[PDB]
């Protein structure tokens, strides 16, 4: 079941992040295969980016956020003093 | 399902058959293990940065 | 005189970060190195039906999910 | 249980700045206060203190002939009280008339219902400390399809009512107990059913079914 | 008819300080019938808001094409 | 002296978007990450006919 016949052909990058995998819902991380993830189609993402199973659909929902906070305080004191006396 | 996790099950399913609830419930602790408690039905590929 | 400059950068996905990097250069250089941001899922008890386990009988595999559901409910009382 | 809002009186110790901002009117009633049928419950009230100059000039006329103005600025420290309450349900209170809970967040916390620090889409964020909001639902089936079931708020010096009038910091029944934030020193919880919350990584798709497989 | 093809049913308005006089003389903050809330404005802490039938609002972010059948398919 | 700066950008569908960005690479980007910026659908039911 491997993605290897399909990369030959188109010379395109594997999808990493796939689903139909094993997930510890205590320890936060992931676990296994437990659907079954086969390339016999050669399946590609509409854009032409990623090599796709053919067990899994994609969403093409390309959207980016950001965010920028700047903050600058500056405090400046100066002080003078200068007493002068004479006597004579 | 894959077939490592269908093999799992199947020998579960045989360790009930042969009505040795002991080490059933061991083999379903290892399942537990290997694969976890959920599986992901959906994920989202992306970035992050900060 | 005091100085103190503390800076800290955590990224997921992309090009390992680098100082002198540009939000253009790593912006772009994410065309491969994506990573999972967000999942979703169903308990694996769900997925244990006659129809999705063709080699075994349906009174079996209703055992064989009550068995495992029992078995991931132990997982976490003890934890 | 029913929950009807909160309200977040502040009271002025010295000059007029603090409380401009620290107030907060309950929803339901426009002003500090509870709706027909509730029972405002003192959640907790402290103290806060903040320095500002305030600039301000004025008219001096010395001899009703020697007449200028003068433009000074004053650094007060403004002191102000806030007291933070919240309606639970006194009674069999008309169902569902009220609000939802949609969870709390601050500015360094998260709101693990939406694991984000903003209110779901429906609702209002409503201040009720320095720096904690809370995400109150007006509409029945918005809120329904994005609330928790609550429990109730309790804080370190006075606990929950509805404990089984004896007020224990604990939260009734099968709710859980979570951290809701900490102001001074004195922590603010509050209650949830121990179901719905989870590890929070994975995000359940628990719609469908309602039953488990039924049997032949 | 352009209003009919581009309004909802409309039940009335209601404030923090005055509810709704249709209620079902009190006027109460309550949507009559099936007539759903939803917060039209907060203005200084008063809440005012609008009632609209449940039948037509929805999640909001599919627009239905909920124009023809107007009768469920008949059975033969 | 007090400087406060928040900048917020929000992007659906196009080039993954970085603050020196000019719009017009931006709006010559679009040319293949095109999203679904409006739906309309029907019920199930309205499919289920014989
Ligand atoms: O000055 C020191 C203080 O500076 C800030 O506070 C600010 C505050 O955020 C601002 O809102 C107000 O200034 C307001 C300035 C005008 C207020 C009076 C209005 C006047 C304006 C001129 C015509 C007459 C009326 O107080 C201070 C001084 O900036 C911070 O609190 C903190 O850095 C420090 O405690
Ligand atoms: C470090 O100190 C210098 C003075 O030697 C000052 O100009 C500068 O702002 C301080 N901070 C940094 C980041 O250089
Ligand atoms: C930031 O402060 C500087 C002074 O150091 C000032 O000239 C400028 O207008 C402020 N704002 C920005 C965006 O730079």
């Amino acid at each position: 079941t491997g993605f290897q016949i399909c990369k030959n052909a188109l010379k395109l990058p594997v999808l990493e992040v796939l689903p139909g995998g094993g997930w510890d819902n205590l320890r936060n991380v992931d676990m296994g295969r437990v659907m079954d993830l086969t390339y016999t189609n050669c399946k590609t993402t509409e854009d032409g980016q990623y090599i796709i199973p053919d067990e899994v659909y994609t969403i093409p929902q390309k959207e980016s956020n950001l965010e920028m906070n700047s903050e600058v305080l500056e405090s400046w004191m100066n002080y003078q003093s200068t007493t002068s006396l004479s006597i004579n | 399902l894959s077939l490592g996790f269908t093999k799992a099950l199947m020998d579960i399913c045989d360790q009930l058959e042969k009505n040795q609830t002991k080490m059933a419930t061991y083999l379903a602790e290892l399942l537990i293990l290997n694969y976890g408690t959920h599986v992901i039905t959906s994920v989202d590929a992306g970035a992050a940065l900060v | 005189l005091s100085n103190r400059t503390n800076s800290r950068v955590q990224s997921f996905g992309g090009v390992p970060f680098y100082p002198g990097i540009t939000l253009e250069t790593w912006q772009k250089g994410i065309t491969n190195h994506l990573v999972a941001i967000d999942r979703a899922g169903l308990p694996l008890h769900f997925f244990i039906k006659p129809d999705k386990l063709p080699g075994l009988p349906g009174p079996l595999v209703k055992k064989l999910s009550k068995t495992v559901e029992t078995a991931v409910r132990h997982y976490y009382t003890f934890n | 249980f029913t929950f009807g809002g909160v309200y977040q009186e502040c009271t002025e110790l010295s000059g007029d700045v603090l409380c401009q901002n620290l107030e907060q009117k309950n929803l339901l009633t426009g002003d500090f206060s509870c709706p027909p049928g509730y029972s405002p419950v003192h959640l907790l009230s402290q103290t806060h203190e903040e320095g500002y100059s305030r600039l301000e000039c004025k008219k001096k006329c010395t001899l009703k002939i020697f007449c200028k103005t003068v433009c000074e600025d004053v650094f007060r420290v403004a002191k102000a009280e806030f007291r933070a309450y919240w309606c639970v349900a006194a009674g069999q209170v008309p169902d569902n008339s009220g609000l939802l809970f949609g969870g709390v967040f601050t500015d360094k916390t998260i709101n693990p219902m939406t694991n984000a620090q903003s209110c779901p889409a429906g609702y209002i964020p409503l201040n009720l400390f320095e720096s904690l909001k809370v995400c109150v639902s007006l509409d029945y089936e918005l809120g329904f399809k994005f609330s928790v079931p609550f429990g109730g708020f309790f804080s370190c010096i006075m606990g929950n009512p509805l404990v089984n009038a004896p007020s224990l910091k604990k939260c009734p029944g099968g709710f859980s107990q979570h951290l809701a934030v900490i102001s001074d020193g004195c922590q603010v919880s509050y209650c949830v059913k121990a179901g719905i919350f989870t590890g929070g990584s994975l995000l359940p798709v628990r719609l469908p079914p309602y039953t488990k497989p039924p049997l032949m």
